[PDB]
RNA sequence: GUAAAUUUAACUGUUAGUCCAAAGAGGAACAGCUCUUUGGACACUAGGAAAAAACCUUGUAGAGAGAGUAAAAAAUUUAACA
RNA sequence: CUGAACUCCUCACACCCAAUUGGACCAAUCUAUCACCCUAUAGAAGAACUAAUGUUAGUAUAAGUAACAUGAAAACAUUCUC
RNA sequence: CUCUUACUUUUAACCAGUGAAAUUGACCUGCCCGUGAAGAGGCGGGCAUAACACAGCAAGACGAGAAGACCCUAUGGAGCUUU
RNA sequence: CUCGAUGUUGGAUCAGGACAUCCCGAUGGUGCAGCCGCUAUUAAAGGUUCGUUUGUUCAACGAUUAAAGUCCUACGUGAUCUGAGUUCAGACCGGAGUAAUCCAGGUCGGUUUCUAUCUACUUUCAAAUUCCUCCCUGUACGAAAGGACAAGAGAAAUAAGGCCUACUUCACAAAGCGCCUUCCCCCGUAAAUGAUAUCAUCUCAACUUAGUAUUAUACCCACACCCACCCAAGAACAGGGUUUGU
């Protein structure tokens, strides 16, 4: 029975699992878009999330300075996350990275994820684009919804 | 093997199924199987079994015929056997001697 | 339940053997012919 | 065995005998070596019983093939399509003309199981027997526990 | 032949229009059922001994502690109901059962997640589709017509219910877990048998009988809890505070029926019958119905004298 | 009316049908006359079943089987019906039932005496 | 526990051909519009996915370059700039990456 | 009434036995027990006694979509009294 | 009345017992002489395999089962974790 | 131990790659009572019964493994002791 | 029957069945006043304890209990466990033997394999038993001593099925040491009216009553949105939710 377990089973326990979403989110940090197991990246983008609101604390906030310091094994990326990532993201209260499905890995078959934090200088990705406005049910729609505008303004 | 042994089988299983047919077509008209039979030897009629059931099925109107003369035959011995010995023998009971 | 001990037909305690009325029948059927032999034999 | 084989109805060829008989065996085709040992009794057949027996027979060709062979044969064919080849192989003479003889008074249908030892296409005279041949009926028609005119 | 979901082609401009379109019919649908009495409703007629009325389907919100007047403490447990409609009435002609039958829905879900049939059905009735829908059999004095929202004060404090729910699933479970099974030693030489069944059946009959307690999928089945007493009514909020614990997790949805044990046979003469009509009651009932022995939160401090 | 059969003798009591769900414990004996409360078809159903050859064909021939344990048939099968079979066993008649012609047909055996208390 | 008895063929084939053993058809298999290529419903592209690799490992390259060295990462933002191309008034202040191709037409300048 | 028998010549295999009826012995007037005697059956066919080596019917060999038979089915129901 | 491989019926007949014993045929092979799309009369012999936990080789069953393997990201430079 | 519970790792199950072993007369391989070389999936009488996977279990297949090591037999061996 | 192997004591685990009933239910008799007993008929739904020594089955003893039942199931169950005992190879004591060795003796030590092909089975879904306290009552009974039954009220234990408010182990949850719910019967006899047999007679006489359940009811019940995501659902599959698909 696993009844609101939210935490995976990786590595070789609770210890390595940490060290490998670590990893990770420190390969992250530095190139802005990684791609790994797709578990394996669900698992992180909490962490990858949360580093973010640490990192908009600032520099001078002790606590901050001591989570990046764990969770960052690179420490050129410090000074990175509290004047480059964080300030990006001043305006905004959440979502900072996109978590996307790509093909499995060749070798094992692995299901796969690529992960990037937003607003990067990287090409962009071929993002899932909904359907046009122009198409025939869009258009339909489109009318539908004038002429029920228009009946409630009278 | 099994072939062998099975001619034996298929012999008996054919009056077995005869004696079943013939049985369904007696009770038709309101006669047992060993009455029809019976009393059709008493009659000097020597129809076999196989017959019997191919008149069942192929000529009803024949084996009605030969239900009914049962029937008169069966009927003529109870007269007899009734009787002290004052009454003729029945028409249909009388038997042609051969020499 | 209604066991019998060891082979049906054999030993101490076996499956009892009644006697049908066609069986008496058969058995009187074969005395007739006997009793009819002695006579035929007794001249 | 019978599951292990086909089957077939006894019949027989355009209603023989029906109207008149016909014999079926149209052709034979013998093989005799002039030479062989196991064709001593072949040539024997050739020499006084296959004459004889072509004078009785006017309805069947016969084809006497003299030819190197270690088995002698003869071939039967029936106006029905069917061919027969039935060895002779160190058969003697009176052996050969009983075989003969045979193929003569077959019809040529394939010698299997015959699923009946009878045929007829009219069975009954009286009417085949259905389930009211022996039922009574009863006044208009009605049915068991069927209120009329209600 | 590829499958579809309903937001497949939608445009980024067409999602938010379509979900407040479709959620606005749902509310105004329910709206639209507020008034049953005044909407042609079928005969009211009194109760009798020996008739059944129709239960209802409720969510599990939790549990919570009430004390009464004498101090002792008894945990409840809270049921609201949410959404809850009369569906269906089938007479007891038609049923193929001794009774006849209500049916009931409970809890909004999405149209968008139902089959054609179900959603069909729910667009004659004029009611957005139910999570949940229950027989209730009822004698026929006891009808309600079809589309008729059934209330928390259908229930009176006092009263006993018995209370219907999926078990928790627990899953493939040992027999240890799943029956109680005594297992073996930690030590003294076990080897590799310490949670396992042992011997299930004797050598003699060389099977094992239907039956025989073994391994298996344990929970997530059916199970009721009878004879559960109403301590408390909400009717603003429309929660009923049953005694004790009922199967089932936390916001899954139960059935709430009269209980049918023989010591509360014929206790519904001055319950509502054949429902609870808000609209056709009087006087407005108090935001809060309680069982005479329960300490109301605002009572005076419990003194023995 | 198969709810009306009878049984000769004590057969009612003394009949017995067995059955096991297959569970332990599961062994069942009902008598007849339970088994004809609980169930008005059971009895003949039962009879006919074992009377039948122990094949697979029997489930089918079951499926032409109609029982009904009262007078009430349904339209259909009305309406399919041939002939009615003559009921095995002349039922006879009570005390009640004979006609006065009968009743004094029969003679009576015995002269009573004028002074006893009958 | 052995094998009491070889299993016939025909039990094998039962259980190797059942339904359940045999490999589901996909529905979700569809055309990529940029490419044509096929693709899954939920999955991205692979050949569009790959180019974007392609390119940004080039990038990557070039940031290398410029950095030139381990625990070198910048403090400031970045943008890369082709070809054909100079620093906007909103690139200032920004490291630029230079690369000696023509702009993707994908890849958007911002 | 029947057709075998002895002798001469030349050999092999069998020499670890079961039940049934009958006369007995041992045992416990136990054994599907053990030991002799007389006979049968089995270790060969077929039918019957529910299935069935040993009980009953029956043997000499093939084909038949004829026929007459052999053995062959379990019966029973109960306590008033001067 | 049913009911056998008993008996009769049409036709045919060497054609239902272990060990053992007598007899009639015979596959293929080689040789003599024939034969010459595969045979004949004889003479010879490493002369016939549904069974020895047989020998060798092939391929199944168990079974696609038991079991086995590669720390992480990345520009493949490098760095990080242990 | 009363009396067990929770979590981690391994194993496990699913996907991908690779891929053994004992075993196997043939099997279209149910249950009850009875029978029988005396303890029946296969016989008699009943009952039950569309077809086919996956995961568990160990009551039966007198389950697999080793031509019983106990016991007896063989004019079969061998070691040791000895008037 | 089995020696080209049917693993051999007691225990653990799980129990299936018989009733010749240990306890609980219903009755007859009594040298049955009552309270306790004795004996017989009926009843197998439910229940039938924990410890010290001993390998023990038993037995003895301590403390309990409504009661600590008798048996069968390959002296049930080792492809589920255990190995103290018994029953190899080492050794000691007593005894036997010239010795090698031996003993229905005692004593210390001594390897318990198996990946499940087939059969069978893996939620017989839901009516429960019992003790005690109070009361009846110091009443019926009896010379006294002693001392009930039925009815009613409550409170517990066990069993079954669930649950997490608190407590506890714990901490998005799983658990017990915690909490909640739990509902019918059972036939042995005792009596009327009344014939054979004009009284009488409870009747394998016709019949009436104690005296019975068509076990009641409950639960379950609508189903080409379904690629994907989430889940109190879950090995896989399946199931619920997405009006929560940036
Ligand atoms: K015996
Ligand atoms: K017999
Ligand atoms: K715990
Ligand atoms: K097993
Ligand atoms: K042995
Ligand atoms: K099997
Ligand atoms: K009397
Ligand atoms: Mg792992
Ligand atoms: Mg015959
Ligand atoms: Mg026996
Ligand atoms: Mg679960
Ligand atoms: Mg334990
Ligand atoms: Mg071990
Ligand atoms: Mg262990
Ligand atoms: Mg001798
Ligand atoms: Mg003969
Ligand atoms: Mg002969
Ligand atoms: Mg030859
Ligand atoms: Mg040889
Ligand atoms: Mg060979
Ligand atoms: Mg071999
Ligand atoms: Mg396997
Ligand atoms: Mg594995
Ligand atoms: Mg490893
Ligand atoms: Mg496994
Ligand atoms: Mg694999
Ligand atoms: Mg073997
Ligand atoms: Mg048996
Ligand atoms: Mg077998
Ligand atoms: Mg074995
Ligand atoms: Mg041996
Ligand atoms: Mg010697
Ligand atoms: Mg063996
Ligand atoms: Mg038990
Ligand atoms: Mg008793
Ligand atoms: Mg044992
Ligand atoms: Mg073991
Ligand atoms: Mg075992
Ligand atoms: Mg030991
Ligand atoms: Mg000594
Ligand atoms: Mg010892
Ligand atoms: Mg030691
Ligand atoms: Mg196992
Ligand atoms: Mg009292
Ligand atoms: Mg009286
Ligand atoms: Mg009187
Ligand atoms: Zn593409």
């Amino acid at each position: 029975i696993s009844h609101g377990r939210v935490f995976r089973r990786m590595g070789l326990g609770p210890e390595s699992r940490i060290h490998l979403l670590r990893n990770l989110l420190t390969g992250l940090v530095r190139h802005e878009r990684i791609e790994a197991p797709w578990a394996r990246v669900d698992e992180m983008r909490g962490y990858a999330e949360k580093l973010i609101d640490y990192g908009k604390l600032g520099d001078t906030n002790e606590r901050a300075m001591r989570m990046a310091d764990f969770w960052l094994t690179e420490k050129d990326l410090i000074p990175k996350l509290f004047q480059v990532l964080a300030p990006r993201y001043k305006d905004q209260t959440g979502g900072y990275t996109r978590m996307l499905q790509i093909p499995n890995r060749s070798l094992d078959r692995a299901k796969m994820a690529v992960i990037e934090y937003k607003g990067n200088c990287l090409p962009p990705l071929p993002l899932p684009r909904r359907d046009s406005h122009l198409t025939l049910l869009n258009q339909l729609l489109q009318g539908l919804r004038q002429d029920l505008r228009q009946s409630q303004e009278a | 093997v099994k072939c062998t042994k099975a001619r034996y089988l298929k012999k008996k299983n054919m009056r077995t199924l005869w004696i079943n047919r013939i049985t369904a077509a007696s009770q038709e008209h309101g006669l047992k199987y060993p009455a029809l039979i019976g009393n059709l030897v008493k009659c000097q009629v020597e129809l076999n079994r196989k017959v019997l059931a191919d008149l069942a099925i192929y000529e009803p109107k024949t084996f009605k015929s030969l239900a009914a003369l049962a029937s008169r035959r069966r009927h003529e011995g109870f007269a007899a056997a009734l009787g002290d010995g004052k009454e003729p023998e029945g028409i249909f009971s009388r038997v042609v001697q051969y020499h | 339940r209604g066991r019998i001990p060891g082979r049906q037909w054999i030993g101490k305690h076996r499956r009892p053997r009644f006697v049908s009325l066609r069986a008496k029948q058969n058995m009187i059927r074969r005395l007739e012919i006997e009793a009819e032999n002695h006579y035929w034999l007794s001249m | 065995t019978a599951r292990g084989t086909p089957s077939r109805f006894l019949a027989s060829v355009l209603h023989n005998g029906l109207g008149r008989y016909v014999q079926q065996l149209q052709r034979l085709s013998f093989s005799v070596s002039r030479d062989g040992a196991s064709s001593r009794g072949a040539r024997e057949f050739v020499e006084r019983e296959v004459i004889d027996f072509a004078r009785r027979n006017p309805g069947v060709v016969i084809y006497v093939n003299s030819r190197p062979c270690c088995v002698p044969r003869v071939v039967a064919e029936y106006l029905n399509g069917a061919v027969r080849e039935e060895s002779i192989h160190c058969k003697s003479v009176e052996e050969i003309s009983t075989l003969v003889q045979k193929l003569a008074d077959q019809s040529g249908l394939d010698v299997i199981r015959i699923r009946k030892p009878f045929h007829t296409d009219n069975p009954s005279i009286q009417g085949q027997w259905h389930p009211f041949t022996n039922k009574p009926t009863t006044f208009r028609g009605l049915r068991p526990r069927e209120v009329q005119d209600p | 032949k590829s499958g579809t979901w309903w937001d497949e082609h939608l445009s980024e401009e067409n999602v938010p229009f379509i979900k407040q379109l479709v959620s606005d019919e749902d509310k105004a649908q329910l709206a639209s059922k507020l008034c049953p009495l005044k909407d042609e409703p079928w005969p009211i007629h009194p109760w009798e001994p020996g008739s059944f009325r129709v239960g209802l389907i409720a969510l599990k919100l939790g549990m919570m502690p009430l004390w009464t007047k004498d101090g002792q403490k008894h945990v409840v447990t809270l049921l609201q109901v949410q959404d809850c409609h009369v569906l269906k009435y089938t007479s007891k002609e038609n049923c193929n059962g001794k009774m006849a039958t209500l049916s009931v829905g409970g809890k909004t879900v999405s149209r968008f997640r139902k089959a054609t049939s179900i959603l069909e059905f729910y667009r004659e009735l004029g009611l957005p589709p139910k999570q949940t829908v229950k027989i209730f059999n009822i004698t026929d004095n006891a009808a309600i017509k079809p589309g008729t929202p059934l209330y928390a004060a259908h229930f009176r404090p006092g009263q006993y219910v018995d209370v219907t729910a999926k078990t928790i699933g627990k899953g493939f479970q040992g027999v240890m877990k799943r029956w109680g099974f005594k297992g073996q030693p930690a030590t003294h030489g076990q080897t590799k048998t310490h949670r396992r069944p042992g011997a299930v059946a004797t050598g003699d009959i060389g099977r094992v009988w239907p039956g025989t307690k073994m391994p298996g999928k344990m929970g997530n089945i059916y199970r009721t809890e009878y004879g559960l007493k109403v301590w408390r009514i909400n009717t603003k909020h429309n929660i009923i505070y049953v005694n004790g614990s009922v199967p089932g997790h936390k916001n899954c949805l139960v059935k709430v029926k009269d209980s049918k044990l023989p010591a509360y046979k014929d206790l519904g003469k001055n319950l509502p019958f054949p429902t609870y009509f808000p609209d056709g009651d009087e006087e407005e009932l108090p935001e809060d119905l309680y069982d005479e022995n329960v300490c109301q939160p605002g009572a005076p401090s419990i003194t023995f004298a | 009316n198969t709810r009306h059969i009878a049984f000769s003798g004590n057969k009612w009591e003394q009949k017995v049908y067995s059955s096991h769900t297959g569970y332990p414990g599961g062994f069942r004996q009902v008598t007849a006359a339970q088994l004809h409360l609980r169930d008005p078809v059971a009895i003949v159903k039962l009879a006919i079943y074992g009377m039948l050859p122990k094949n697979l064909h029997r489930r089918t021939m079951m499926e032409r089987l109609h029982l009904f344990p009262d007078e009430y048939i349904p339209e259909d099968i009305l309406k399919n019906l041939v002939e009615e079979l003559p009921q095995p066993r002349k039922i006879p008649k009570r005390l009640d039932e004979y006609t006065q012609e009968e009743i004094d047909a029969f003679p009576r055996l015995w002269t009573p005496p004028e002074d006893y208390r009958l | 526990a052995a094998p009491k008895n070889r299993r016939t063929i025909e039990v094998n084939r039962c259980r190797r051909r059942n339904p359940q053993k045999l490999i589901k058809v996909k529905n979700n298999i569809d055309v990529c519009p940029e490419c044509g290529h096929l693709k899954q419903k939920h999955v991205l592209c692979a050949y569009c996915y790959e180019k974007v690799c392609k390119e940004t490992a080039e990038i990557r390259r070039q940031i290398g370059k410029q950095e030139g060295g381990p625990f070198k990462a910048p403090t400031i933002e970045t943008v890369v700039l082709y070809t054909g191309e100079t620093p906007s008034e909103q690139d200032q202040g920004k490291r630029i990456i230079e690369r000696d191709r023509k702009r993707p037409s994908w890849f958007t300048q911002n």
